[PDB]
């Protein structure tokens, strides 16, 4: 089967910049390749076909070149709508057809300060038989934001999770929450419940704390 | 030049399924028809391509034989039968029009539709359980949905009146194999016990809208 | 399930089985009329430019009618036997040339402009009076073209006269441009609505009525029209339309390609083709064979043809499409010794007789060379291909919708052996070739045996 | 007004014709070839519902442009004669139901000079089974 | 419309006439003609042969012709214009017994 590798796996830039994405084929193909757009949360849109023939109804900023096994997609001036993920496909003389690994495209912010919060679980959830304490991170960047749980000086590993958001539209920042879920029987044993937050903007890690009852 | 999907749902592994594609407004008669799949938060990899006439069909090697593609001119319809389902086939599927007319030798895909999500796993369908997250200048509240399947669930606050400060964090599949996330709303702290808060979570596969208020 | 194709590699031929027959097994005459004017010479002492324009239009008409006056007529496929196409129309015109009939026809067409009338010769005909020159020359110019008071300030008069005149002007032009005998007949001889009315008003079946009412685009190429008369005040001219006494019969086309042995030697090659390419349409329990495709025409799924270039062949001739060797009907073929490359066009593909060493190839517009052949009768469809190159000819393939079938089989040329075969046969057949081969073998053996 | 009506009816007969004519010695071994395969193949590509709207949109501003059909092979198209204009914004606003004040004679002359081209186009479509060679100038100036 | 992918190639025409013996007897005559009258135009290293002159047209020194009535013949066929007896390419001819 034809295997096509796309590079770089993920990419970021700024508005107005230039980007180049490479797509390499396992074996020789004369000119049979297409470049595909896929906007976030939308159906993929075919940038161009045959690697050099644009799909009408799209700006001329996109360009495709190359031959043999290697093809290249060049964007001269990036636009905020150009974010998403770019792909390459081949139709070399026969099926099976195949898609590429993918090239994500997002934008940077020049670091912004984080925010910290902390909250306990609900009540009827305690009756259900399980409790969950949450340390909350909102409007933060970069992703280097670590949370350490402290319950009677017993950090919890292998039983907690984290969930981070995407690039927002107005403030553009992400939002991460770490949830530590334990059984009510084990949750009631301890008293102190704290989360320690380390982030680049917070040169001094924050120490949020709350009790049990 | 519209394409829509029907039949998309959930089923346990090793069970057959059908996806129907309905096309409108263009020559569904002269074109080769494509199916493609993409796992959530992943790249594409080809599913299948059925010739314009339905005589010749081509499938991906990793799913060869499992799929069965059919097309009916009379019903202006395409159909994909999925047999011997595997857990790794979970993905959103796009039914697409080919780039060229009545061409045995296939090309890319030009016209796509909204896409139908199909999930496969041992765990069965389940409605979410809502658990508040109450307080102890600017503060926050929240509510978290646990034990639901499949993704996604849409979260609003005060029936969506407050469109600012809403943060719906992605779910994390706990070892139990269930989805769980926590939605958060940040507002001035002085508003505690001032503006009544109700958060609503909608899950259409179970056809449920769980509503819950958060209080200190 | 309407049209398809099947190609036999047994004798290297293609069959397109979808088209529906349209055979003109009858003729139909219709004498159209246009009510002329024996205009008295115009006269205006004093020249106004509008008056000169009216005079020039009248003189253009007069030259038209002078022209009309002076023009009042004062490979198998070689055994068909030609036929007098214009016999019926000019025969009806001759019937008109008898003194009395023109007054009868004029009286019968005094009120309306369409009527069925019985000529002097017995066969009923249908006649029209589409354009009326007598009215707009008599009661629209003479009362307003008085000798001295030529007050024609109204310019639009000339425009109306020109629009009512140009039709007959082109009628006389076509009479003088086609020896009074033209095919197709232009609309200025019969307006398309007038044609629909004619087809609806003539004696044929309702299904055939709809069939020929909506199928004008070929009828004109199967129609004819010669001048009859200007006898008395009227221009009368016949039209010859078809009458489909055979319809709703599924009929097909046959395309041919040589078979040969494929020795590396370019010379000394032996080649056979089926010499019966053409049309087969079923009418009366036996097929109708058109040898040369220049007598048949195509419309989507309706093939319209004229049977005067047709023979009637036994239905067993269809068996020549499965077994050319069957003794029921001696299939017709041609043999030759020249080794050259070529290809032929079926309904949904092309047959590449790639002989010699020419670089034959099958390709699509946007794909290029996808298939390369090798020294022999091969066939390719239209499905994924629309460009077949042989030597330097680059043929296109008709992209109609159909299903293509390719019957494998050992070419009969394999049975034929060299060193004995005759290198000249065009009107030959299976039986004739076998008889000649047996004669050659008998002569060779008796010459050797007598030793 | 009679002359204007007659010209319009002549056009209507032209287009009725167009409607009804819709089409879906050595030297003996050459092997004949389909002359009209490419043109009618492109026409068939047009018979797909969506293409005509795209072609019209691409020819809205100018009367010459290169467009890519659904079948892939790029073609080049013109809009040499425009009947919509001179029938829409230059007769209808002056051919009102009752106030048919068309005293200006040259209306019909202009319409006829802009019509005779397509009239000959339809005549040739009906004079050569919709398939003619050579192509007269009224098919391409 | 056409697309002239082959141009600026010097190409020629062949016209034919019967050879015969000239016995005083009007009958019993033997006649041969070159049966290759037509057009030869060079495109891709081998000549292109049009058998019937009804597929080729003339304007000054440039001849415009249609190829669907063309075969590709070896360049050695040009040698049939100097030595018809050459065994390189078997030149095509016709023989008949009618003397007119
Ligand atoms: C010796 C021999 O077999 N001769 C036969 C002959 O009798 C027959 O008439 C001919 C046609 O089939 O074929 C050969």
């Amino acid at each position: 089967d034809i295997q096509m590798t796309q590079s770089p796996s993920s990419l970021s830039a700024s508005v107005g910049d230039r980007v180049t994405i490479t797509c390499q084929a396992s074996q020789d193909i004369k000119k049979y390749l297409n470049w595909y757009h896929q906007k976030p949360g939308k159906v993929p849109e075919l940038l161009m076909h045959d690697a050099s023939n644009l799909e009408t109804g799209v700006p001329s900023r996109f360009s495709g070149r190359g031959s043999g096994t290697d093809f290249t997609l060049t964007i001269s001036s990036l636009q905020p709508e150009d974010i998403g993920t770019y792909y390459c496909q081949q139709y070399d003389n026969l099926p099976p057809l195949t898609f590429g690994g993918g090239t994500k495209v997002e934008i940077k912010r020049t670091v912004a300060a984080p925010s910290v919060f902390i909250f306990p679980p609900s009540d009827e959830q305690l009756k259900s038989g399980t409790a969950s304490v949450v340390c909350l991170l909102n409007n933060f960047y970069p992703r280097e934001a670590k949370v350490q749980w402290k319950v009677d000086n017993a950090l919890q590993s292998g039983n907690s999770q984290e969930s981070v958001t995407e690039q927002d539209s107005k403030d553009s920042t992400y939002s991460l929450s770490s949830t530590l879920t334990l059984s009510k029987a084990d949750y009631e044993k301890h008293k102190v419940y704290a989360c320690e937050v380390t982030h680049q903007g917070l040169s001094s890690p924050v120490t949020k704390s709350f009790n049990r009852g | 030049v519209q394409l829509v999907e029907s039949g998309g749902g959930v089923v346990q592994p090793g069970r057959s399924l059908r996806l129907s594609c309905a096309a409108s407004g263009f020559s569904f008669s002269h074109y080769a028809m494509h199916w493609v799949r993409q796992a959530p938060g992943k790249g594409l990899e080809w599913v299948a391509v059925i010739s314009y006439d339905g005589e010749n069909t081509y499938y991906a090697d990793s799913v060869k034989g499992r799929f069965s593609i059919s097309r009916d001119n009379s019903k202006n319809t395409v159909s994909l039968q999925m047999n011997s389902l595997r857990p790794e086939d979970t993905a959103l599927y796009y039914c697409a029009r080919d780039r060229i007319v009545d061409d045995y030798y296939y090309y890319g895909m030009d016209v796509w539709g909204q896409g139908a999500t199909v999930t496969v796993s041992s765990a069965s369908t389940k409605g979410p359980s809502v658990f508040p997250l109450a307080p102890s200048g600017t503060a926050a509240l929240g509510c978290l949905v646990k034990d639901y399947f499949p993704e996604p669930v849409t979260v609003s606050w005060n029936s969506g009146a407050l469109t600012s400060g809403v943060h719906t964090f992605p779910a994390v599949l706990q070892s139990s194999g269930l989805y769980s996330l926590s939605s958060v709303v940040t507002v001035p702290s002085s508003s505690l016990g001032t503006q009544t808060y109700i958060c609503n979570v909608n899950h259409k596969p179970s056809n449920t809208k769980v509503d819950k208020k958060v209080e200190p | 399930q309407n049209i398809t194709e099947e190609f036999y590699q047994s004798t290297c031929s293609a069959v397109s089985k979808g088209y529906l027959s349209a055979l003109r097994t009858g003729w139909y005459t219709s004498v159209i009329t246009i009510e002329l004017s024996n205009i008295k010479e115009n006269k205006c002492n004093g020249t106004d430019a509008k008056v000169k324009l009216i005079k020039q239009e009248l003189d253009k008409y007069k030259n038209a009618v002078t022209e009309l006056q002076l023009l009042m007529q004062s490979f198998l496929g070689f055994l068909l036997g030609v036929g007098s196409a214009i016999a019926s129309g000019v025969a009806v015109c001759k019937v008109l040339h008898l003194e009395g009939e023109v007054n009868k026809i004029k009286s019968a067409l005094l009120s309306t402009n369409k009527a069925v009338v019985s000529l002097s010769n017995g066969v009923s005909v249908l006649t029209f009076k589409v354009l009326d020159l007598k009215n707009y020359i008599d009661k629209q110019l003479l009362p307003i073209l008085n000798k001295q008071s030529c007050s024609i300030s109204n310019i639009e008069t000339v425009i109306e006269f020109q629009q009512k005149n140009n039709r007959l002007l082109e009628i006389t032009r076509e009479f003088s441009v086609n020896a009074g005998v033209t095919t197709p007949v232009s609309t200025y001889m019969l307006t398309n609505s007038e044609l629909l009315s004619l087809i609806n008003d003539m004696p044929i079946t309702n299904d055939q009525k709809k069939l020929m009412s909506n199928n004008v685009q070929i009828v004109r190429q199967q129609s004819y029209s010669i001048m009859c008369i200007i006898k008395e005040e009227v221009l009368a001219y016949v039209v010859q339309l078809p009458l489909y006494g055979v319809i709703d019969t599924p009929c097909w086309k046959l395309h041919t390609s040589p078979l040969c042995t494929t020795n590396t030697k370019e010379g000394s090659n032996i080649c056979l083709t089926r010499t019966d390419r053409g049309w087969y349409c079923d009418n009366a329990g036996s097929v109708s064979f058109f040898p040369q495709a220049e007598t048949c025409k195509v419309q989507s799924n309706r093939v319209f043809c004229d049977t005067m270039n047709s023979l009637t062949l036994p239905s067993e001739v269809n068996l020549c499409n499965v077994d050319i060797f069957n003794p029921k009907y001696d299939c017709k073929i041609m043999t030759s010794k020249t080794d050259v490359s070529s290809s032929v066009i079926t309904s949904l593909g092309a047959i590449v007789s790639c002989y010699g060493k020419t670089k034959c190839t099958a390709s699509n517009k946007n794909r290029g060379i996808i298939k390369t052949f090798s020294n022999g009768c091969d066939y390719v469809s239209n499905k994924g291909v629309d460009t077949v190159s042989v030597g330097n000819t680059l043929y296109y393939v008709n992209k109609q919708e159909g299903k293509s079938l390719y019957v494998k089989g050992e070419p009969i040329i394999n049975f034929y052996d060299p060193l004995v075969f005759p290198s000249d046969e065009f009107d030959a057949s299976i039986s004739q070739v076998n008889e000649k081969i047996n004669q050659s073998l008998a002569f060779i053996r008796k010459s050797d045996e007598l030793l």
